[PDB]
């Protein structure tokens, strides 16, 4: 699970030093998308890494 | 015996709860059609 | 000789016995009540005389819940078929009259109220005929109270 | 959507009869061993309660038919709403026979014995009481309806003129006529019928 | 229309005759799918080839 | 709400229309529009093809997102993709067309594993996943637009819209549905196979927390029988209080009709209290 | 055998139906005298408080289902008499059904009566009279199911 | 014997009742309200955001038949008692089949409120009164079934 | 425990969540495409703002689709009777609720699209109440993947 | 035997009529009922006549949905086979069946009220055939799970 | 066991159904087509013999019943296996209830066809161009038919 | 047991049926055909004996079911096979439900042609040749009739 919080750090820290350095010319458009997309990309790794972390299923197959 | 499933007391009691049923059937279809005079009760 | 499924009869005999006769009550009120609302509403000192009809429609399931009440203390776990069907007979033949009653009640009691605004000498016209259509629910009572006597002997 | 139920219920009975039939057990849908095993308590008090419930039904009906007639009859010419009132009474009458039935049929109606209660007597007096409670209580529900209607002729003649209601009563008469026949044949039929043994 | 079309019969055919070549268990892994790789590779990039010949002629079009 | 929208509305189209094949090729017939927009804009456009070059930026990040959805997913064109290492490892010597196990070696870097794809029961893991998925993705949605109104009653000053539909709506909110989202990410976190303990069905512990409180089949953690309660205390606290704040206080602060703020309130707590179950549901 | 197994059927039966058919009966009441008042309020809005009265009376058939229907639920179990199951479905069914027959009235009486009463304010009243004649059929169907109630387990075996 | 083979049968055709009658109530009350809605604001646009209760109403019916096919669903399971397939059939009916009662009252009343209230303004007040007396009657069954529904499997052998 | 008559009920579960979803789409794009073609003759500009109702109307069969799928790759000759009947539950949860969510869509998405070319301003109301309407099957959706995730849970 | 009786492949038989009989219904009503529709609008407007055929087109492809599952359905019936084959034959057959009949009463209910209207205006010929993918996509979705359920006839029976 | 004595009820009922419904739909379609020929050429009697075509290809799928009823019939024996008969069932039903449906189609749009080509000359080719489409029903119940007759004893113990 | 008891009820039903439906549907065509003659030939009464066909060719089924039905009594006996008896049914259901469609459409057909025969007099040749399509209905009925009955005893034992 601390491999989840290791990349939430780097992705956070990327996401405050990109409030902070977003071009004037466009910034409640340019700091808006560019966050809140790696939020969602990471929101979707998180969640399709956690579930094969610890898995109570295993794959089962006939065929190979 | 007559049946195990339906057996004597079953089957004579789906046939009071199906001559109570069909008179509740009727008695609902009867106050069913039952419509209020409107013209009566407007004042055109 | 009294079997587990006997107090099925005399159980819903007792729901009968209420159900069929508030049906033919509740007609005899909303199909009579329909035209003292609507002869109401240009002849207005109508309005308490023509409350007959919902009163016999009223007497009729008092006629039903007595029925009901009586059969349901006569009711036990170990009564034979003997006092079932015959507290179901007690329960249809109420049932029966009382919604017949009802219906009587409540296609005679509209019309009588619509004639009473128009012709004055209807109104005991209606009456003396929803007293031949009340007794109805007293012909199946009698019927009734007959079979209710007759259930622990 | 009640045709479809007369449709599935018919398709029901004979998928299961001749499913019965086939497979070499189509005795099992045995009417004669239901006619033998069930209470004969259920056929009688089931004769009374539909005798008293049919006549009453049959007499109701008949009293608003010629009275809801008469009412609307009556407003021009209000002097019969009392002459006429032997309409409402001829389709009442039909009530007080399926009483007088329903009362001596109940006479019949006592505490069989445990040891002989699907006997050949205790079953014939079940079935009598059923089918002379039924003919009584549909033969006045007939009537009734009938004499209802020909009083709802005559109650609209006589408002036409005051001379057709002795002609046009002669048909409720005849009408009457069925409930009586009702009424005989009610007692004939539980005539040799004992009591519950 | 029959450039697109063809082209992605170049890129895709060419890819699956790529991955039948090179045994990739997401083609031959399973007792369902076919033995050979390149027996089918052999006659899935000929059909990447016919489609490069649909692509060469509709693209002087 | 068209500034959020510039992210999350490509981005749970591409939840729903997830392969890098498909994703590739709407963003290629994006792209082509995007690229040709001089000659396009200057063009007689009809109703489906204005409709479609008016939003060629909503295609393309259409096809962007459902490109990096589909590489978190293995569906490309509905194949896989073996560019990781895998976590599961099938057994060497086995009899043909017999059914076999994986056992986990390790956990797939990036995305949903390939060792899924031919699989019996990789469909009921994938249904998991996905439902899952769905269900923490709408409550980040919910809990990110829910903040929006508090900073516009916070832009219009008004504490009593704040006291009276934020707090009542965010601890009624957070202590149910944050919870179950929670609950899945540490039902995530444990291992519940070398700890030998049972894996708590969360279905029927949300079922189980508003029927019979304090009653834990399946314990998930420490303390979960005091703690839900309360959790339900904090939800079933803010049913009276979102509905009668406003009213009262608004009452109170003419001492105006109070028939059209009292039903109105009990609207907008029916409303409410409907729509946060109604919602991650939808 | 005189406690079996299908005994709980009819038992919740009764549980079910005297809640369904007094919302059927309430349902109907309120409807059907629900749009008698949307229809004469457009023009008299002045008496719209007082032609709620035909809602309000629809709407006790529905709490008269209610109260037997708890008293049901409250005598439910896994191992009670069939004697208790017939008498909780006898009781079941003299509320829903005659509580239906009650709403059926309160219904046809209410928009009947909310129509004429805009024309003559002298027909509230008897609207009023009316409708208690309507609703004391449902408070008759509440009386024979509490009779059965109490009934129902009482020299059990 | 106590808990037959064919006891999840009850349990399961009443999970999914609570959720189809539910939803056939509340599909009336969206349909035939949303007819009036649709109706209506064509002349008064400005009142569809207030015209919205009955459709909302109609919905919270069908949010009471999902949060009882929920918890029936977690109480199922093979060789469970017949009476916890009983008591289950009864709660998927008490909610199903009178939310249904509910959803017609919701959506018969609301589509004449709203051809009502853009003529009187006053007379919408009457409709949202009106549609809680018609949505208390799901409220009702969803209190049966709640209550039913805790005995289920409360000391069940 | 496990009969040989229990996929029956699951068949019957994988049938209704399909035909039954199919019906009420049905109705919802008959009703809807009778509307559209009687409002787009004289207002052919607003065709593509109208087909709304008929994506809401495909919707519902999808929901059918996917209960179906699942309800189908769960099915066996040597299954358990409870997941049987579990199976048939979740085909008619989806199946009569993805019905009356049609039958909805269908009724409002007509009075909606006869009226929305009158009024420019009643097609947000429109979607408004399809988006109710439409929940009503998700909502048979929830009910049957709740069902179907418990049809081989602890199964005997 | 147990697993499979004797009365199992009538179960067969009736998933294989079925398939076809109720899709013959809805491809007769969308083939008549938005025939209707082309022989009314052509006494005025005779020029398109081999472009209004699209419901009669797209209703008899409901039909070949049912001829492609009953073909199926009936090259896997045996006189020995298992019970759970027949059921979920079946099964196939009414899932393409009762939804190939609502796809074709939607069919021929748009199609009729777009052919009638099509006529007027020229610009809802586009709208009609795009309002009729999805009438006819519910026989596809039912072909679809019919194709699924008939993978799984014989695959793990003894 | 596999050939039972009821065996041949089946194979007879399909043997009767495989022409009787197809008669039944052939009816329909000679029926109502006749009506509209009859209606549209009392003034234009020169298209007797062009419009015969919706009455021809109704005629066609009841030799399409006439001919699985032979095929079906000269494959009744006594001792029959049940899978026999349950196919041959199948085989009447699947050209039968097809036919009849083919028999409706045909009906409608051969009215619908001839009542307007007594105006437009040009809609005779849209008649036949639609019933070619309605009588491929019937087609398709026979190819169905055929496939099944061609199995009901082809390794049959 | 494979020639039981209850085996002539079948035949006995079908001996019945197939002049029943046969003649329920010859009553149609020759009702609905003859109140279309007799509210025809009150204004043209020359063609009284030229539009009766329809009258003639309604009744021509009922002889179909007539033939059938003697040919299916004259083969009951007490002890038949249960095949006897099935195949019995199987004809007279295809000879009485066929012929009543033959009579339905000969009713149907039959007062439309003789109304309009009479306006038009070059119909009358168009009224036979629907009609010759519409009586031939019955006829293929009688052939699988004839083609059953022929079966019925051939091979039975026991």
């Amino acid at each position: 699970f601390y491999t989840v919080v290791g990349v939430f750090i780097v992705v956070s820290a990327m996401s405050v030093l990109f409030w902070i350095m977003a071009p004037k010319n466009n910034q409640a458009v340019w700091r808006s998308t560019v966050i809140l997309t790696l939020a969602m990309m990471f929101l979707m790794w998180a969640i399709t890494f956690l579930c094969q972390l610890h898995p109570l299923v295993a794959p089962r197959r006939s065929d190979l | 015996i007559l049946s195990s499933i339906w057996t004597e007391g079953l089957l004579m009691c789906l046939i009071v709860s199906a001559l109570l049923l069909f008179i509740l059937i009727v008695a609902l279809s009867w106050i069913s059609n039952l419509d209020i005079t409107y013209g009566a009760l407007e004042k055109s | 000789l009294c079997p587990v499924y006997a107090p099925f009869f005399g159980a819903i005999g007792c729901a009968s016995a209420i159900i069929f006769t508030s049906l033919g009550a509740a007609y005899g009120t909303a199909k009579s009540g329909v035209g003292i609302c609507a002869t109401c509403v240009l002849r207005p000192d109508l309005l308490f005389k023509n409350i007959v009809p919902v009163i016999m429609a009223g007497i009729i399931a008092i006629y039903g819940l007595v029925v009901s009440v009586l059969v349901c203390y006569s009711l036990g776990q170990k009564q034979a078929l003997y006092t079932g069907f015959i507290q179901l007979g007690a329960g249809l033949s109420v049932g029966l009259s009382g919604l017949a009653a009802g219906f009587a009640i409540g296609i005679v009691g509209d019309a009588g109220v619509r004639g009473s605004s128009q012709q004055p000498r209807l109104f005991v016209g209606m009456i003396l005929i929803l007293i031949f259509a009340e007794v109805l629910g007293l012909y199946g009572l009698i019927v009734a109270l007959l079979l209710n006597s007759r259930a622990t002997q | 959507f009640s045709h479809f139920l007369y449709y599935l219920v018919l398709i029901v009975v004979i998928v299961y009869g001749l499913y019965k039939l086939f497979t070499g057990h189509g005795s099992d849908i045995n009417f004669g061993k239901f006619l033998l095993r069930t209470s004969p308590y259920m056929w009688a008090n089931l004769g009374i309660a539909l005798c008293v419930g049919l006549s009453v039904v049959g007499a109701a009906w008949g009293i608003f038919i010629t009275g809801s007639s008469m009412i609307g009859a009556g407003v021009r010419a209000p002097r019969i709403t009392t002459k006429n009132l032997i309409s409402i009474i001829f389709c009442e009458v039909v009530a007080i026979y399926g009483l007088i039935i329903a009362i001596v049929f109940s006479s019949k109606l006592t505490v069989a014995t445990a040891e002989n209660m699907y006997s050949k007597s205790n079953l014939y007096t079940g079935y009598s009481l059923f089918w002379a409670g039924i003919t009584v209580g549909a033969s006045n529900l007939i009537c009734g309806i009938a004499v209802g209607i020909t009083g709802a002729t005559a109650a609209i003649s006589d408002a036409a003129d005051s001379a057709l209601f002795v002609k046009i009563l002669v048909i409720e008469i005849f009408g009457s006529i069925l409930g009586l026949l009702g009424l005989i044949v009610g007692l004939l039929m539980a005539g040799k019928a004992s009591e519950f043994q | 229309c029959c450039t697109v079309l063809s082209a992605f019969g170049v890129v895709i055919l060419s890819v699956i005759a790529h991955l039948f070549n090179t045994n990739h268990e997401s083609f031959v892994g399973s007792i369902n799918d076919p033995e050979d790789g390149p027996a089918v590779a052999h006659t899935v990039y000929l059909a990447a080839l016919v489609y490069l010949v649909f692509f060469v002629f509709c693209g002087f079009q | 709400a068209g500034l959020a929208t510039v992210v999350t509305f490509p981005f749970m189209f591409a939840i729903m229309f997830g392969d890098m094949g498909h994703g590739f090729i709407l963003f290629l017939m994006a792209l082509f529009l995007v690229l040709n927009e001089r000659k396009f804009g200057a063009m007689h456009r009809d109703e489906i093809f204005d409709m479609a070059f008016t939003g060629r930026y909503v295609l393309l990040l259409m096809g962007a997102f459902s490109v990096y959805t589909g590489l978190l997913y293995n569906d490309i064109f509905s194949k896989s993709m073996t560019i990781f290492k895998s976590g599961w490892q099938w057994p060497s010597t086995f009899r043909k067309g017999e059914s076999i196990e994986a056992k986990k070696t390790g956990v797939y870097p990036f995305g949903l594993d390939f060792a899924w794809h031919g699989t019996d029961n990789g469909l009921l893991f994938s249904n998991s996943y996905k439902m899952k998925l769905s269900i923490l993705m709408g409550y980040a949605h919910m809990t990110y637009s829910f903040m929006f109104s508090y900073i516009n009653y916070r832009a219009k000053n008004s504490k009593v819209d704040i006291i009276g539909n934020f707090i009542p709506g965010l601890v009624f909110m957070q202590s149910i549905f944050g919870y179950l989202s929670w609950a899945i990410v540490y039902k995530w976190s444990k291992d519940w196979i070398k700890d030998d303990k049972p894996a708590p069905g969360l279905l029927n512990m949300l079922i189980n927390m508003f029927l019979a409180p304090g009653t834990i089949d399946d314990q998930l953690y420490s303390g979960q029988a005091k703690l839900q309660v309360v959790l339900l205390l904090a939800a079933l606290v803010c049913v009276p209080w979102l509905l009668l704040y406003k009213p009262l206080t608004l009452r109170r602060l003419n001492k105006f009709n109070f028939g059209d703020v009292m039903i109105h309130q009990v609207i907008h707590t029916i409303e409410f209290c409907l729509n946060c179950i109604s919602h991650t549901a939808s």
